[PDB]
């Protein structure tokens, strides 16, 4: 029926900068266009209804314009807490449909990660599995490279990583990389090393431990 | 102004009926200018309007689901409900209840979604629920990092807090990762001053409601 397309699909801007989000409707929807903001782990929140009316309690740096097929959401001065995906939604014809979303990312100064490594606990080992966790804490930008070496042998296929969404206050990321082995395979090697490469580091950083040492 | 809260099972077997209930606090279900409906969200389909229940009693469903959807209200308990029949993996999503507000009197067009529930994740799968095992991430001998490994649970989600919620600064609870076993696993870490190791006790509280698992795990330097 009525399809909504937003642009851009993603953008990265500094704090205090103007952000402009465009929404186009496949047919004319008068002013029946709403804007929502969704932060990590949260439901979407209404920002602007009927194209230009500010929802009660929304800060005045948000504003919306448009009618017919072309609509614009503007943030006059981006704030760190404004990290979110922004959605438009036409309310002209059932079924109500949403745009695909614009992801707004905050551009801040480079910050190197702090690296920590954790050996598996004895409780997990006795159950027959070894999880080795490498933590990269509070860095920017999001791009990072984590490599596992076990007795200097590079590992592949036996790790999974997870990245937090951008922090609403300092605009950094954190990343965990978990190396998983059976207890039998774990007990065959001594040195377990996590090697981190990041723009904030002049040279790669390695954190390691020896199995069975403290 | 109004607070919505979804409740219902987080795991539904394929071909069975998904049922959720929204409880509304702060105003009545009955009105002459707002009404009630449901939205869902998944990574690949994005946001998807499901349907609504107008205050005149009239229902309106998304044509892509209409045969399978029923929405009803209970003005006595101040609740309204969603039933989605014959579900499949394509129905795994986060389900929101939402208040529909008319901008023009008696008019179905120009409606906006005032308040949303927190979201209820529903996973459609034939697999069985499994509670997580919780292992410490012991701090190593100015700033130290410790944490908890929350491993091998199904389905999503788990919630993690530290020291019964008294510790929030510096906590990072990572998004869960699906392992090749079909089970989920995540870590929750926190950075603390190295001076506090030995004087301060650090407990991580893990709650997995699909399996009725509540685990407190004390995290020691070794």
């Amino acid at each position: 029926d009525i399809q909504m397309t937003q642009s851009p699909s993603s953008l990265s801007t500094s704090v205090g900068d103007r952000v402009t989000i465009t929404c186009r409707a496949s047919q004319t929807i008068s002013t029946y266009l709403n804007w929502y903001q969704q932060k990590p782990g949260k439901a979407p929140e209404l920002l602007i209804y009927v194209a230009s009316s500010l929802q009660s309690g929304v800060p005045s740096r948000f504003s919306g314009t448009g009618s017919g097929t072309e609509f614009t959401l503007t943030i006059s001065s981006l704030q760190p807490g404004d990290f979110a995906t922004y959605y438009c939604q036409q309310s002209y014809s059932s079924p109500f449909t949403f745009g695909q979303g614009t992801k707004v990312e905050i551009k801040r100064t480079v910050a190197a990660p702090s690296v920590f490594i954790f050996p598996p606990s004895d409780e997990q080992l006795k159950s027959g599995t070894a999880s080795v966790v490498c933590l990269l804490n509070n860095f920017y930008p999001r791009e990072a490279k984590v490599q596992w070496k076990v007795d200097n042998a590079l590992q592949s296929g036996n790790s999974q990583e997870s990245v937090t969404e951008q922090d609403s206050k300092d605009s950094t990321y954190s990343l965990s990389s978990t190396l998983t082995l059976s207890k039998a395979d774990y007990e065959k090697h001594k040195v377990y090393a996590c090697e981190v490469t990041h723009q904030g580091l002049s040279s790669p950083v390695t954190k390691s431990f020896n199995r069975g040492e403290c | 102004q109004v607070q919505l809260q979804e409740s219902g099972p987080g795991l539904v077997k394929p071909s069975e009926t998904l049922s959720l209930t929204c409880t509304v606090s702060g105003d009545s279900i009955s009105s002459s200018y707002y009404y009630w409906g449901w939205i869902r969200q998944s990574p690949v389909k994005g946001l998807e309007w499901i349907g609504s229940f107008f205050y005149s009693g009239n229902t309106n469903y998304n044509p892509s689901l209409k045969s399978r959807v029923t929405i009803s209200v209970d003005t006595s308990k101040n609740q309204f409900s969603l039933n989605l029949r014959s579900v499949t993996a394509a129905d795994t999503a986060v389900y929101y209840c939402a208040r529909h507000v008319t901008s023009i009197s008696s008019w179905n067009r120009g409606v906006y979604l005032d308040s949303w529930g927190r979201g209820a994740l529903v996973t459609v799968s034939s697999a069985s629920t499994k509670g997580p095992s919780v292992f410490p991430l012991a701090p190593s001998s100015g700033t130290a990092a410790l944490g908890c490994l929350v491993k091998d649970y199904f389905p999503e989600p788990v919630t993690v807090s530290w020291n019964s919620g008294a510790l929030t600064s510096g906590v990072h609870t990572f998004p869960a990762v699906l392992q090749s076993s079909g089970l989920y696993s995540l870590s929750s870490v926190v950075t603390v001053p190295s001076s506090s190791l030995g004087t301060q006790t650090y407990i991580c509280n893990v709650n997995h409601k699909p399996s009725n698992t509540k685990v407190d795990k004390r995290v020691e330097p070794k």
